[PDB]
């Protein structure tokens, strides 16, 4: 009588998952590599920097 | 009473090789005492 | 009653995957074919931190990206300046067995956790000129894998009694808890504007969470084994998961499904560390095979290797500007890769 | 005259190629454990220690070989700081030897005080102690015997017992570690291999690696009265292939034989290819 | 996602056979070791066999031994249990059970109380 | 200015690193240990007689000991078990015996000694309960293993006199189906070492520093490549 709590609670757990607002793959692919491509420029693991602004040389 | 060991093993290999080399050295002195004669 | 139920659960099991395969249009290595590769990746060490005994365990670095904090196995508590390699603290701790540490935002506080199931947090101001026990929170039943730092009031901990927590520093007792997971939550990691946190566990079973309300939004179940280490992106809608099945896995908050598997044929040894770049294009991970690798997160592809350490790579953490990556294994070395 | 000359000739060519290949094998040994920090434990440091002073040892008897009869009977003073520096180096190298034995047997026999030994200590047995007993030697030496470079036997001298004392007490006190060593590792073999054979077998083994490691292939043909001819051509070669070739014998199986080195090595290299990227795209 | 569901069961009479399945979804069958464990009423849960990744390896426990056999199916993706010449004492919910890392030879938490790495399981009364 | 306050960092270095060095004095002479078992197999009366982790500290000839016994901590053991790979020896106890204790002992054993963060480290086996076992077997051993018929006692153990054949047989089929998975994948680098305990006895502690004795001892012959 302590697994019926417990699969109530899955029960209303997927029920809350279930309905949600979910967006296409297409455009968060492309918020996502816009994201990386509009940072790209200021990445000093992407792109090296100089041993003048490079603090660990 | 001589002793021969192990460890003082290299200075007594080069001893008896400047020894061989001194008697050498007087054998060609020899040699020498012979142009001594030769001068005699 | 127990068959009705898992029935039911069973057909909104079927309805979630239903919606997620109408959502999936098509996948993220189908539209980066424009997307230029970025090459081989040449990375050195140009700092090594060796003060420690035992196995370092974890570390964090500071919002200025100077200092860094790191927990061994000895009962040491070390916080190093990455710049010129001076120990500027080492705090000795009551239980040598730890597991995790954090770095107040403010850089005021850190705390520290383990076996001993209580979360100890220090003081750095030192009035009197030390530093001394600020806090104990003792609230779990398992032992405590992480532990964030949301400001100086409030901290999110998770432990391994199927547990999260969210803690006051304050009145030393739980502001709201977490109980959703079936396995051991092993990792989390908090948003950029601290709203959300996801939480990843023993079952398979990344979840995300929200701080003020106290319940699960999302669960994402797309591994195979044990979920090891996670991060989350640094945008804040996405996140990467890795696991002991070899496989790094980019999972999307909007999609509630897999964006991209990262793995190969030859790996196959667990994921202990994952952590993006400050842009996000990088995706670094640390193996059980002595060395880490460093993936194109819209790619898939192996762009380096970071091959210096000569035991099982336990914690990975980038700064905030993502100048460098500090890197601490089971052989007492951190090394400061750039 | 004596009867034996040629021997002498054929001996200083076994000792010439004994040290050059000893001098070819320690050198590599040398940068293997100046470049690889992986294995920095004291055990590695008290063999770099040892190779060292192999190689002091070598460069000094090369330098002593250049002498010429004319330099022995005229004494003059760079011959005998040659002789010193080198009767130096050698009681250097059987106190690095001692420090071998004695933390070799510390670690095997009594394993409780490991940690009492310090690397100060072992520097400061190895290094610093044997400073004086040179010195008491050469101020020993001054006085009463100043002739033939400080080394020319003589009927009725006894100068030279002063740093060869401390050498054969060192390589008795190697002999009994090296017995206790023998007798615990067969006490742990016994309960380990199931087959005798095999254990007789690595016993054997072990003790003839540990030999050339110790110093006691010095004990093992030691004394022989120059009386017999067939004898001492057996005493002369066997010596010198004992001597020249024992740096040779520790630096093979401390350096390229052991595991962890070619351990560290390859992944050395792997870490080498890495950086080329010649396997990685 | 990890998924096992089992196959078979009912109501048997001592010396007769069974043949219980187990079927496998969200993972590679052939890289674990695979699992199967018993629960009797009123007992906690207790270890009958296991079988290996290839199938070389077959273990038993001893009051199994000779009476069950374990085989799997890599290319089917399914997993078998024989119970022929059964036993009053063997009515028990069984298990199918997964370990949880890959290419490996040890097994930590298949008989605990709360795994998430196997089925449901099912009731097999003699 | 910064050149003062490189000076009062590498001032406060060098404090760190001198109480860093004192306390690498401390700790690389202190022996580890891992106490492990089951909740019937009698660890309280060891803990009491030699949070989620208890500390037990204690001497044998000047030298230090520490025991570390799992407290309150879940059935799930795959995860914390890999921060004691660091331990000299895990002391692991068995309880010599309703459910099958036994077999899920020897499938404890066997994913302790076939882990792969665990192959360097020595078992110390511990099988306590014996009078126990000499009481049940005058009125369910041979029920749960059918080996016990076609097993005889080996002839190269000594067993103390004033027993009965019975439990003394039974003592040698655990430890021979212990040793069995036990010598099956060690290859020489870890061993294991089985003994006879009772619940209240003092000879235990000896038993332990013998048997870390052997394990440093075998380590520093293995660093040598001579065993
Ligand atoms: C690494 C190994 C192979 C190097 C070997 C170098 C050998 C071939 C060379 C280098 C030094 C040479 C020796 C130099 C001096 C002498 C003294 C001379 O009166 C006899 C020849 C002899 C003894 C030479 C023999 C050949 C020799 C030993
Ligand atoms: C003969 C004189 C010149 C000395 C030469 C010594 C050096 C150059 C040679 C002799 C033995 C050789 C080693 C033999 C075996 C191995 C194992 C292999 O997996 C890595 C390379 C390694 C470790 C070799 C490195 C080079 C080596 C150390
Ligand atoms: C420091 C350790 C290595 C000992 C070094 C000993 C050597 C280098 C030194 C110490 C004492 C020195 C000697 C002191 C006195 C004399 C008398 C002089 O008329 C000739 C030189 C001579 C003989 C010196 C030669 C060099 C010498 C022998
Ligand atoms: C002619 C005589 C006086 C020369 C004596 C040279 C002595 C003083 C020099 C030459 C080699 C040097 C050693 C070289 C290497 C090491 C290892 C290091 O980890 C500790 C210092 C130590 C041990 C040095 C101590 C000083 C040393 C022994
Ligand atoms: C600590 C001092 C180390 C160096 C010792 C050098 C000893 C030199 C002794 C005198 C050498 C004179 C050489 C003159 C020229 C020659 O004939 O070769
Ligand atoms: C410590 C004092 C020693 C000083 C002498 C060190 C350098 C000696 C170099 C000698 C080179 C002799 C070369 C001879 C070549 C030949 O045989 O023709
Ligand atoms: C002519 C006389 C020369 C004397 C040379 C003395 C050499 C001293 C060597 C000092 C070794 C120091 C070892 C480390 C000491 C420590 O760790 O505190
Ligand atoms: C005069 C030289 C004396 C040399 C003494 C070296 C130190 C001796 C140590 C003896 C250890 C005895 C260990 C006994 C082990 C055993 O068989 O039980
Ligand atoms: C009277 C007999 C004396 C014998 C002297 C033997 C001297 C040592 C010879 C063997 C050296 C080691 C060779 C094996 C090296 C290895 O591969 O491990």
């Amino acid at each position: 009588t302590a697994s019926i709590a417990q699969a109530r609670k899955l029960v209303e757990q997927l029920k809350m998952e279930a309905n949600i607002d979910r967006i296409k793959v297409s455009k968060a692919a492309a918020d996502l590599m816009a994201y990386c491509e509009a940072h790209a420029k200021e990445d000093p693991l992407l792109t090296p920097v100089p041993a003048s602004e490079n603090p660990f040389r | 009473d001589n002793p021969s060991l192990s460890i003082d093993l290299t200075f007594h290999l080069l001893r008896t090789l400047l020894e061989l080399a001194r008697t050498q050295s007087q054998r060609e002195r020899a040699e020498q005492n012979r142009i001594i004669f030769d001068s005699v | 009653e127990l068959d009705q139920l898992r029935q039911e659960a069973e057909q909104l099991k079927n309805q979630i995957r239903d919606a997620r395969k109408a959502c999936a249009d098509a996948t993220l290595s189908q539209i980066t074919n424009n997307i230029d590769p970025v090459g081989r990746i040449q990375m050195r060490t140009r700092r090594t931190l060796r003060g420690h005994l035992a196995k370092i365990y974890a570390m964090h670095w500071g919002t200025d990206s100077r200092l860094l904090v790191s927990a061994s196995q000895d009962g040491k508590l070390i916080i190093w300046d990455s710049y010129t390699t001076n120990k500027v603290h080492a705090i000795p701790l009551r239980s040598s067995w730890v597991m995790t540490c954090a770095y107040a935002p403010s850089g005021n506080y850190v705390a520290c956790g383990g076996l001993d199931n209580i979360c100890s947090i220090y003081n750095l101001k030192t009035r009197e000129g030390n530093v001394r026990v600020s806090r104990e929170l003792a609230g779990h039943t398992g032992y405590l894998s992480c532990c964030r730092f949301l400001d100086d009031n409030q901290i999110v901990t998770s432990s391994g009694d199927t547990t999260c927590a969210l803690w006051d520093i304050e009145t030393g007792q739980q502001t709201t808890t977490f109980t959703g997971h079936t396995g051991d939550v092993m990792s989390l990691s908090l948003a950029p504007d601290t709203r959300l946190f996801v939480s990843g566990a023993c079952d398979a079973s990344a979840k995300l969470w929200d701080v003020r309300e106290g319940m699960c939004r999302q669960t994402f179940t797309g591994h195979e084994s044990d979920i090891n280490a996670i991060c989350f992106f640094p945008n804040g809608n996405a996140f990467a998961t890795g696991s002991d099945d070899a496989t790094c896995r980019l999972f999307d908050l909007r999609a509630d499904q897999e964006l991209m598997t990262y793995s190969h044929d030859n790996i196959i040894c667990g994921i202990t560390s994952v952590s993006f770049s400050k842009s996000g294009r990088l995706l670094l991970a640390g193996y059980d095979d002595f060395n880490c690798n460093v993936w194109d997160a819209l790619k898939a592809d192996r762009a380096g290797v970071l091959a210096g350490h000569d035991n099982r790579v336990s914690c990975l953490g980038v700064t905030d500007d993502g100048m460098a990556v500090a890197t601490g294994s089971w052989d007492s070395f951190l090394k400061i890769w750039n | 005259q004596r009867k034996y000359d040629l021997h002498y000739r054929i001996a200083l060519v076994v000792n010439y190629l004994g040290h050059c290949v000893s001098v070819a094998a320690l050198v590599a040994a040398f940068l293997l454990f100046l470049a690889l920090r992986s294995i920095r434990c004291l055990r590695n440091v008290i063999h770099w220690n040892l190779i060292t002073t192999f190689i002091l040892r070598n460069v000094m008897w090369f330098l002593l070989q250049l002498v010429d009869h004319e330099v022995h009977e005229s004494n003059e003073v760079w011959c005998r700081c040659i002789t010193t520096i080198f009767n130096y180096f050698v009681v250097t190298n059987f106190f690095w030897m001692f420090v071998e034995g004695c933390y070799l047997h510390t670690a095997i026999v009594m394993t409780y005080s490991t940690e009492r030994l310090r690397k100060c200590l072992f520097l400061f047995i190895g290094w610093c102690i044997p400073f004086p007993i040179i010195v008491a030697w050469a101020i020993g030496k001054l006085y009463y015997e100043n002739e033939q470079c400080w080394f020319g036997k003589e009927p009725g001298d006894l100068v030279d017992y002063i740093y060869q004392g401390p050498i054969i007490l060192v390589l008795l006190i190697n002999f009994v570690f090296l017995f206790n060593i023998v007798r615990i590792l067969m006490t742990k073999l016994r309960a380990s291999t199931t087959s005798e054979t095999i254990q007789y077998r690595k016993a054997v083994k072990a003790t003839l690696v540990l030999l050339p490691l110790l110093g006691i292939t010095y004990m093992l043909f030691f004394v022989n009265p120059g009386e017999d001819d067939l004898s001492q051509i057996m005493f002369i070669y066997f010596n010198s292939f004992l001597q020249s070739f024992q740096g040779f014998f520790v630096s093979v199986f401390y350096c390229f034989f052991n595991g962890e080195v070619r351990s560290a090595v390859r992944k050395r290299w792997h870490r080498w290819q890495d950086h080329h990227s010649l396997r990685v795209p | 996602q990890v998924q096992l569901q089992e196959s078979g069961g009912g109501l048997v009479q001592p010396g007769g056979s069974l043949r219980l399945s187990c079927a496998a979804s969200g993972f590679t069958f052939s890289n674990y070791k695979m699992n199967w464990v018993r629960q009797a009423p009123g007992k906690g849960l207790e270890w009958v066999s296991d079988i290996s990744q290839s199938g070389a390896s077959i273990s038993y426990t001893g009051s199994v031994k000779g009476r069950f056999t374990i085989s799997r199916d890599n290319a089917k993706n399914t997993l078998y249990l024989q119970m022929n010449s059964l036993k009053p004492e063997d009515t028990a919910v069984y298990y199918c059970a997964r370990c949880p890392a890959p290419f490996t030879r040890d097994c930590f938490d298949v008989t605990s109380t709360t795994y998430a790495y196997r089925g449901q399981g099912t009731q097999v009364t003699v | 200015d910064q050149r003062n306050e490189e000076k009062a960092q590498r001032e406060a270095n060098k404090k760190i690193e001198k109480q860093l060095q004192k306390d690498k004095q401390v700790y690389r002479a202190t022996h580890r240990l891992l106490l492990l078992g089951a909740g019937e197999s009698g660890k309280s009366t060891i803990v009491k007689q030699m949070t989620g982790i208890f500390e037990t500290k204690f001497q044998v000839d000047k030298v230090n000991f520490h025991m570390f016994d799992v407290g309150a901590q879940r059935d799930e053991r795959r995860k914390w078990i890999q921060c004691f790979n660091d331990v000299t020896a895990i002391i692991f106890v068995v309880a010599s015996s309703q459910t099958n204790r036994l077999q899920e002992a020897l499938n404890l054993f066997k994913s302790i000694w076939n882990n792969r963060w665990l192959r360097t480290i020595s078992v110390i086996l511990f099988l306590n309960k014996q009078d126990l076992l000499a009481e049940k077997v005058l009125a369910k051993i041979e029920d749960y293993f059918p080996e016990f018929a076609r097993y005889t006692t080996p002839e190269d153990a000594t067993p103390e006199p004033g027993e009965d054949p019975r439990v003394t047989r039974a003592k040698y089929f655990i430890r021979d189906e212990f040793l069995r998975i036990s010598t099956a994948s060690g290859d020489g680098r870890h061993y294991c070492y089985p003994h006879f305990t009772c619940s209240v006895d003092t000879e235990n502690i000896r038993r332990v520093f013998n048997d870390c004795r052997d394990i440093i001892q075998r380590m520093h012959l293995r660093q040598y490549e001579l065993l």
